[PDB]
């Protein structure tokens, strides 16, 4: 509602009222998911890159084929 | 043996007796039902250092020597 | 291991056997390293969705109430009216004593007034507890009624039809990936690289440093 | 996802926790406590939770699901089969994104690189 | 305190390390008098629970129950 | 570490009694009002909140459950299907969220 | 260095370490055992193990060290003296290069800035 | 232990959490014949410390002894 | 975590007995020569070092004994002042520290 700069009181009463656990836990958080945000993003790199069997291959050259 | 040095560590054993190492001028016994004194009767604080294992030192001489 | 299901059905375990021999079965275990690879990562572009569509807010301040579930002790109610039964077939088993010896002229006069009082105990006890859970059950079904009409409008936003969009969009996808060889290698399922990568770029952009970029309603595991 | 027959029984179990469960292999052991009389190759017993699955198809497939699959030999099979894929679903997970918490992973505790020594 | 994650090496309460022990309450009328044991049955949820009854009272009314 | 160990960030107080061991005050406790002094207060809030508080009162309800909203774009499309289309900001400003 | 007569019991007790020592105040008891006269401040004896000093001086002005000073009521406040002087540069030490090892310093549990909660 | 670092909680080596215990040899003839205690005496100084002697003795004879 | 829990680096066999836990083999164990080869072999080498080995040691003793000082401008010092005024990069290469 009134952004980010006008929230410092707002930031405050948090670091004062919840307890200290619970800020390490908010704390660790932040950084699993920066783990698991790395994690994912290496599986896009190995799943999206391209073969070398599949060089200038495109959806135009795939057969009318299903799973069965 | 002299006094030992006030010490207000004590462990309980019964009941909680508070004890006060300045209370008193000679330190009263320690009874198996009331209390237990921390440990070092004759003890100060120093700082100390493991050593570190003489292959692992013989490797630390060989590249300070091959550095200079 | 996980993914089992996915792997067993790219092994073709559903269909055929595997060979008999380690060294074309255990190329074919590594052949779907790279399949195992773009469907965990189609699985993770699903679109967000209202949260507040078939849960309600436990953080909202309704719920502070912390209000416990009334029941009725039901043993102990059966248990203190054979206790009150006890007093009675002790009373009938001495029954010429209590009635005709005037030594026990006071039990006979005030048993029925503790027994009354007894009995009046284990009834208040139980009618108290069976209006409290009536009381609790017909208020949670009108509350829920309420909340219901409240937020019935949730459904009517778009983000439901694109989440649906897109799972009906892998449905689709994964019945058109197939194998396409059995020679035991990552080629045998060629074309179907082709296929989930077109997927995955139509919900991402592989040309960012993040591609797939965290938002707390995002998917993880 | 495991890709072969057969895995380190360390490579999953906790460095820095208390083990109080393993990741064994398939108990081939159940397999011949089923009385009727089936076809299975060995080809397929060791891939994991794979072989519990095999026979609770060939135990639903002997008897059905009312009164006859209800025999110890066959409610272990599909116990088994449920079980193992559910451990392994998170194992498996837990083998991606926590992978420093188990034994043989450099991060478990990681060696310091030599600029860290001071020398 | 096993299942809430604390592993436990030996066994009783009677610590060996810098620990303090709590012995049994001696079985003399002194102690006796001025302690005793904790009844477990006089910890008990807050009446402030009874009060949330109200909301049930405002809504008969509501729905002309 | 002994395992009746806690750190404490209020001052307290211990008794000073054989046999016991507890906290008897607190430094600089002041004692406010009592819970019929409290009661009575919060009755002349309750009154004028009951005679001269509840009408519009179906209006503001309805924004305080848009914007307990999880998303800001639901809370848009709660103001504007619920609310007989309410501007944000101007909700916000009715309901002492704005700065 | 205290720069100080007083000193908060808890500030050199620690926090993540097990107490088995604490850092008391001069035992102001043990003067009173000096069976001589003497004359003696109470602005010198809360200044830490200085009391002990001064009484170690008077029993060896009264007595000597030798045969004399042998008596409960002297070794005791040389022996005190000794062991304060002691202790208290090796606390001075610890509270000058490991302040985070005791109860009220900021370093002990750090709490965490704003920016690392991801809010 | 205790002074070696380790805090003790609880006494005895019969462990109530998740570790071995081991109960003491039984006193019967099948289990002393297949186990016996460990003898200290039995461990010892490796004998190549009498190959520092060696130093002595051509030290004796540099020094014309 | 079990008290008697230890991480190996190197592969270790168990034996499988009754009543026993211990390590029985261990993979690709290879065993060297015996103590009485090894003692043939080493009177070998302390043979030709005490017949040929043995003129002009008191240098390299001396250049020896320097370079186990701790700085090196102490290296120098004895090298200078012991050594018969020796040069630090070509004691080194005679002792076999040069690359
Ligand atoms: C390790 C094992 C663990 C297992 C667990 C169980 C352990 C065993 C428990 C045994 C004790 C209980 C015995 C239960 C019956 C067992 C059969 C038996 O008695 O032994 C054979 C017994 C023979 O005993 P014997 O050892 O061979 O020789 C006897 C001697 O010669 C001398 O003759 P005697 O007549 O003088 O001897 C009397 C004899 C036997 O006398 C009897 O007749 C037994 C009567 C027992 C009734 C107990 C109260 C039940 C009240 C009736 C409730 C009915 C509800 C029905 C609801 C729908 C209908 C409206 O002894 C007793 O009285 C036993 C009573 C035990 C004390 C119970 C007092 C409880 C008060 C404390 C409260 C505790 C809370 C628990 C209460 C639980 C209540 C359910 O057979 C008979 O007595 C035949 C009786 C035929 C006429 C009776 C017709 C029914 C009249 C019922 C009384 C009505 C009272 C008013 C109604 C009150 C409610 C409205």
């Amino acid at each position: 509602v009134n952004g980010t700069e006008k929230c410092n009181s707002e930031a405050q009463d948090i670091l004062a009222i919840c307890p200290n656990w619970a800020l390490d836990h908010m704390k660790e958080k932040v950084r699993f998911y920066t783990k698991a945000l790395a994690i994912n993003n290496q599986t896009y790199i190995r799943a999206m890159q391209v073969e070398e069997y599949n060089q200038g291959r495109t959806v135009a050259d795939v057969a009318p084929k299903t799973w069965i | 043996a002299p006094n030992p040095y006030p010490n207000g560590i004590h462990f309980d054993r019964v009941f909680p007796t508070h004890y006060d190492p300045l209370a008193e001028t000679n330190r009263t016994k320690a009874n198996l039902q009331l209390i237990k004194y921390a440990p070092g009767n004759y003890s100060t604080l120093v700082v100390t250092s493991e050593k570190l294992p003489r292959p692992c030192i013989r490797t630390i001489q060989n590249y300070r020597r091959c550095q200079m | 291991m996980d993914n089992y299901f996915t792997a067993i059905t790219l092994l073709g375990l559903r269909d055929q056997n595997l060979p008999p021999f380690k060294d074309a079965r255990l190329q074919r275990y590594k052949s779907i390293k790279k399949m195992i690879d773009l469907i965990e990562t189609t699985t993770k572009l699903a679109p967000p969705m209202p949260v507040e569509l078939f849960m309600l807010n436990p953080t909202d301040p309704e719920w502070d109430d912390d209000m416990t579930y009334p029941t009725i002790t039901h043993a102990t109610a059966l248990y203190k009216s054979s206790a009150l039964a006890g007093n009675l077939f002790l009373y009938a088993y001495n029954y010429n004593n209590f009635t005709a010896n005037i030594r026990l002229r006071t039990m006979r006069y005030l048993f029925p007034v503790v027994s009354l009082a007894i009995f009046g105990n284990i009834y208040w006890d139980y009618r108290s507890q069976l209006v409290k859970v009536n009381l609790f059950d017909e208020y949670i079904q009108a509350r829920a009624q309420e909340l219901v009409k409240q937020n019935e409008y949730l459904l009517e936003h778009e983000d439901v039809k694109r989440y649906v969009w897109w799972y009906e969009d892998l449905k689709e996808t994964l019945a058109r990936v197939h194998r396409q060889a059995n020679n035991h290698k990552a080629c045998d399922f060629k074309d179907s690289e082709i296929i989930l990568q077109d997927f995955i770029r139509r919900y991402t952009n592989p040309k960012d440093n993040l591609p797939i970029k965290f938002h707390p309603q995002g998917q993880t595991f | 996802t495991i890709f072969a027959e057969t895995w380190e029984a360390s490579e999953y179990q906790y460095r820095n926790k208390a083990n109080l469960k393993t990741l064994p292999v398939n108990h081939l052991g159940k397999l011949a406590e089923l009385k009727f009389d089936f076809v299975e190759y060995k080809a397929h017993q060791l891939i994991a939770c794979h072989l519990y699955e095999r026979m609770t198809i060939h135990c639903m497939n002997q008897y059905g699901l009312f009164k006859d699959f209800y025999r110890p030999e066959c409610l272990d099979a599909q116990y088994y089969f449920k079980t193992c894929v559910e451990l392994n679903a998170a194992y498996g997970i837990q083998k991606k994104f926590f992978p420093e918490h188990f034994v043989g992973s450099p991060y478990a505790r990681p060696v310091p690189q030599f600029q860290q020594l001071g020398l | 305190t096993l299942r809430a994650g604390k592993n436990i090496e030996g066994s009783g309460q009677v610590h060996f390390g810098y620990h303090d022990q709590k012995w049994g309450m001696p079985a003399i009328p002194m102690f006796q008098l001025m302690y005793y044991e904790l009844p477990g049955n006089s910890i008990v949820v807050n009446p402030c629970r009874n009060q949330n009854y109200r909301l049930y009272f405002e809504m008969r009314k509501k729905l002309g129950i | 570490m002994q395992n009746t160990t806690n750190i404490v960030h209020v001052p307290v107080h211990m008794g000073h009694t054989h046999y016991f061991d507890y906290i008897d005050s607190f430094p600089k406790l002041k004692e406010g009002p009592t819970l019929e002094e409290n009661h009575i207060t919060n009755q002349k809030i309750l009154r004028e909140q009951l005679i001269s508080g509840q009408q519009g009162l179906e209006q503001n309800l309805c924004l305080r459950n848009c914007f307990k909203l999880s998303q800001k774009r639901y809370i848009e499309f709660c103001l504007d299907r619920k609310c007989g289309g309410a501007d944000f900001q101007r909700a916000a400003t009715i309901l002492g969220y704005t700065k």
